[PDB]
RNA sequence: AACGAUAAAAGAAGUGAGAAUCUUCUUCGCCGUAAGGACAAGGGUUCCUGGGGAAGGGUCGUCCGCCCAGGGAAAGUCGGGACCUAAGGUGAGGCCGAACGGCGCAGCCGAUGGACAGCAGGUCAAGAUUCCUGCACCGAUCAUGUGGAGUGAUGGAGGGACGCAUUACGCUAUCCAAUGCCAAGCUAUGGCUAUGCUGGUUGGUACGCUCAAGGGCGAUCGGGUCAGAAAAUCUACCGGUCACAUGCCUCAGACGUAUCGGGAGCUUCCUCGGAAGCGAAGUUGGAAACGCGACGGUGCCAAGAAAAGCUUCUAAACGUUGAAACAUGAUUGCCCGUACCGCAAACCGACACAGGUGUCCGAGUGUCAAUGCACUAAGGCGCGCGAGAGAACCCUCGUUAAGGAACUUUGCAAUCUCACCCCGUAACUUCGGAAGAAGGGGUCCCCACGCUUCGCGUGGGGCGCAGUGAAUAGGCCCAGGCGACUGUUUACCAAAAUCACAGCACUCUGCCAACACGAACAGUGGACGUAUAGGGUGUGACGCCUGCCCGGUGCCGGAAGGUCAAGUGGAGCGGUGCAAGCUGCGAAAUGAAGCCCCGGUGAACGGCUAAGGUAGCGAAAUUCCUUGUCGGGUAAGUUCCGACCUGCACGAAAGGCGUAACGAUCUGGGCGCUGUCUCAACGAGGGACUCGGUGAAAUU
RNA sequence: CCCCCGUGACAGGGGGCGGAGGACCGAACCGGUGCCUGCUGAAACAGUCUCGGAUGAGUUGUGUUUAGGAGUGAAAAGCU
RNA sequence: GAAACGAUGACUGAAUCCGCGCGGACCACCGCGCAAGGCUAAAUACUCCCAGUGACCGAUAGCGCAUAGUACCGUGAGGG
RNA sequence: CGAGCUGGAGAUACGCUUUGACUCGGGGAUGUCCGAAUGGGGAAACCCACCUCGUAAGAGGUAUCCGCAAGGAUGGGAACUCAGGGAACUGAAACAUCUCAGUACCUGAAGGAGAAGAAAGAGAAUUCGAUUCCGUUAGUAGCGGCGAGCGAACCCGGAU
């Protein structure tokens, strides 16, 4: 609603359907959300208003600084019009405050992580995510992120005060065919429903299954997807 | 295809056979009265135009 | 055989070697939300004139969209360009790649969008918002005066700038009425003598102490640098002062005066028919947009382009002695498009083809409404063979005694029903529905009385067989299967019980995500998303639910050990030379993920040896035997409903059972009606037959 | 949203008023259900009649993108 | 293959003339030769074009063409 | 060259030519716009510019890659040449190593030719004396699911 950019349309890359479905929608703007909040360290802003946001789940929040440089940020479950909101190290533990790790206190919940400082937030964004912290272990600071996965974030990195807005997905039960209209095309195309050529579970006489696997080789129910890399080293418990 | 066919090409003589009342028959001209150009009987002299007094124009 | 829609055609006059077909006149009939009119695309001279008459034209041509020649097309303002950006395309530098090449920031290209100055008329044979007449407007360079000092970017800001539904007030285009006005005459068949009949009845511009709904708006001073790269007098933010109504600003449109125009028709000339000259009236009442006022109001979630033009700021620069802005004169006005066809005989369809083709306008009367239906204005057309006949048969129709589904695979087909108003309406239910359930009544004309109209209600009266009097115009019900639902599909034999679906589950994925495209350590999709998210797979609203088996296979997990590759390691055996040396093969032990091995896992593949079906269903879209058996309905029921269980060979997310509503779905029954039938008849039109014209085919 | 009536464990029920919907009927438009016709067609898929959708998962113009074991596909081995 | 020799993607890596490479694993002897820099005419190949000739054709032959890559077909490549 | 010419053109009119037309052989001079295309754009043949000289007409320039600069490169060639990349049908009476074949095709670079070339060689006479080509050795030697089948070189003769 206020000075943002023109969200297009694409769901091939080079040319090629890419991620598999995906169409309809209303034609969406984008707003830049500001999820570093770095540069505004010390300044004070006033929330002037909770906006909607399509590209989201998020509600989000208008933030009028004094020095009159108006951002947007996700609102946290809790702000209300007309309440002020700090960034910088020097931050109490209220709602919607911008504070590195090692100043914020355990057992806090917190949202709009990042993972390395700058880039800006990465972990918990969508409406009703938080992360536990659990407690420091030098720079690094182990959280407990959305999925149950514990993390070794480094000290360094922002969080911002409390859970994600827009409460519950769940009131939400879109209804028909044509609600998941508004947003992605004609859903999951079953592969049973498919022809041998198409997919590895077409073909046979009538409504089947034999072996279990994605559209091109693989397996599906349980593989671990992941890879032998660097970033398991700042991991410690993954499942549930 | 064409359902009904012919089976056989039909001879330069059969052909003709069939011809056999194909031919005209050529008008029983009578002669005007007047005019004495030909004419058709019930008809008005076509030259005349007549048809016991004069009915049509030339 | 056919001559390309069953929208007709008739006569007269003309022309010509020749006339059903060409011209002209008078009729007739068909379209009229089109079969009229205006673009766009596309075509390319098809346009107009004068000629022609081989071939093309389903016949014939004297004619034509064909053939020949000549002509016709006019823009500062309309479209496009010299302006802008979207998707996309390209792209110095840059990132990748056997080559060829692939990507890619700015930038640039790119309308389907933004922006931007002109209207009313006239008329060539053929152009017109282009030419011409009238009176406007836009920008540029200069001149003369006003004016007296700034002007303000390649960068800042504001602004351009945007949805869907619904809706209040005012108006216009436009349309109706009349004993309003103006103009022309005449009518007679019985009447009217005009208060009858026909026709016309205001467009642009300028000004106006005239009316006017609606619509748009804050103005200033100051503070903080931490914001717009910097600067800013501009903008944001915070604070102070007057921010009710109002108050300013804007007039859609109306009215009036003027003026240019047009206007029914009249007037003369007439070389077969056009040119020229003249010109009346301008009322009152009613209706009324999808247009205008306008960026109005409200509601809603799925949250509704960009960039330039523009308006406001300073930077640098020139200048403050000739600034900007205004006013009036002159000058200036580039390039491409413009004919014609354009729902079609000029475009796509091999043809002058019953198809297809985006946008706009699209009058009247009647009918709740309407772009529906009938008729009809304006306009366009009778579909490029024709004429007889009145057979069989075939096509499209009308009526039909008595019967009324007996037809048949099947009421397939074809009737019945049919609009609006009033009464009335079931089981069953997700309490919305089912419902237009079912059923019944009304409907026209005149008069009088009442009111809320365009019209309606009550009373009495009239006419016909009949009053949605013609056209448009639901047959209904009972029970079942399947699928919840709207939706989607096999262009061209399958529309469905297929697919999708909202919902549910398993599962993977921690972000340079999984996953995907790719020559690639490129790039991109996933996503400018982040586990309330994204990929995959299955089931498929909702309700109650989803059992037993982890042996085999797969997936996740452990590791006491066995098995295992290159490599490290080289014990030994062997070649040759006189000899050091040079050389050929080579064990043990060590050496990874994997596999054997152990545990888990079913909304994993599966099963009913690892176990032998929990509910629920059952002769079923599943049952062989089979037309199972008993009951229902029928005069009679291989199908159908219901029970029963002996389930060849149901069964729980390859979901099990049930479910209101929905269905061009499938099965069985009933009422109604009927030419489906007993059993066919009569009648109509179009072929078939006959003549004149033109004249194919497969086959052999 | 505004007036009204209800309290046994209940829920709402009524009047105004609003104007929702993969709501209903129906043109245009998209479509293709059943019959006949057409079957050397008017037509290399059509016609009359009947029928489905008709504010949506809608229809349509331009402009542009993806193709050959490749694309696209509300899934027929469909379309290219 | 007993597979020498050239060649090189990955890893390594020497000698310097009592020196290096070769001689079909490999050794010794005998013998042939100097890599890790560059150029180099002629003999060879082909025929758009030009001339000459022919137990080559003479209009369905011969070039696709007595001339046309035209007419015609196709969105196009292309075909003709 | 020495009288005709005015293209095919079967066509009339106007003319030209012994002060040597016409034609032929050899040079020049003009050469619109597109095309490597090259100022910028572009849907080839069209739009739109700026800079220098100039009385307007009009003329010249404005692409990137090499190098100081002179000067060179882009693009086109029937087949031939070398290079980078490289099929399958087919044979094997099936097929998989093998064959077809490093053929066809694509791509690059170039010329009238190219390629190759001046022995760390061939090779067994202590012969030879750069390369290419032709004959020959020779279907020998050999390779080979030792199958289908594939197939050298030295000597010698010869072009140069
Ligand atoms: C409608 C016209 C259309 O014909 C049909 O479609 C009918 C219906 C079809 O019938 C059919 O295909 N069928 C399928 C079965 C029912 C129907 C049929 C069969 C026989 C007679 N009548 C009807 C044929 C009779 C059928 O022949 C039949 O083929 C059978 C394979 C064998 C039969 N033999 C035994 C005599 C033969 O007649 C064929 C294969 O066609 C499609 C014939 C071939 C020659 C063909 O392609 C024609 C050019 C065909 N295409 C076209 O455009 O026009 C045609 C003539
Ligand atoms: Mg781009
Ligand atoms: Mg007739
Ligand atoms: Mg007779
Ligand atoms: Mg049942
Ligand atoms: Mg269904
Ligand atoms: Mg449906
Ligand atoms: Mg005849
Ligand atoms: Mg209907
Ligand atoms: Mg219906
Ligand atoms: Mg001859
Ligand atoms: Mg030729």
């Amino acid at each position: 609603l206020t000075e943002a950019l023109p969200k297009t349309g694409g769901r091939n890359n080079r040319g090629r359907i890419t991620s598999r479905f995906i169409g309809g929608g209303h034609k969406r703007l984008y707003r830049i959300i500001d999820f570093k909040r770095r540069d505004k360290s010390g300044v004070n802003a006033k929330v002037a208003a909770i906006e909607y946001d399509p590209n989201r789940s998020a509600r989000i929040a208008l933030l009028h600084y004094a020095d009159g440089e108006k951002r947007y940020i996700l609102a946290p479950e809790g702000l209300t019009v007309g309440a002020t909101v700090n960034a910088g190290p020097e931050a109490e533990p209220k709602l919607g405050n911008a504070l590195p790790l090692r100043f914020v206190p355990v057992g806090a919940v917190v949202h709009a992580l990042e993972l390395v400082p700058g880039k800006g937030a990465q972990l918990a964004r969508s409406a009703g995510t938080s992360v536990q912290v659990q407690g420091k272990e030098s720079d690094y600071v182990i959280v407990r992120l959305p999925s149950g996965e514990l993390r070794r974030v480094h000290s360094e990195c922002y969080a911002t005060i409390g859970a994600v807005g827009n409460a519950e997905h769940k009131n939400i039960v879109l209804g028909k065919a044509g609600r998941s209209r508004w947003l992605g095309r004609k859903p999951h195309q079953r592969g049973s429903a498919m022809n041998p050529v198409d997919h590895p579970h077409g073909g046979g006489e009538g409504r089947t299954g034999a072996g279990r696997v994605p559209v091109t080789p693989w397996g599906k129910p349980t593989k671990g997807l992941k890879t032998r890399r660097k970033r398991k080293t700042s991991d410690r418990f993954i499942v549930t | 295809a064409k359902h009904p066919v012919p089976k056989k090409k039909t001879s330069k003589s059969k052909r003709d056979m069939r011809r056999s009342h194909h031919a005209l028959t050529a008008p029983n001209l009578t002669e005007c009265p007047q005019c004495h150009g030909k004419k058709l009987s019930h008809h008005i002299c076509p030259n005349c135009g007549y048809y016991d007094g004069r009915q049509v124009l030339a």
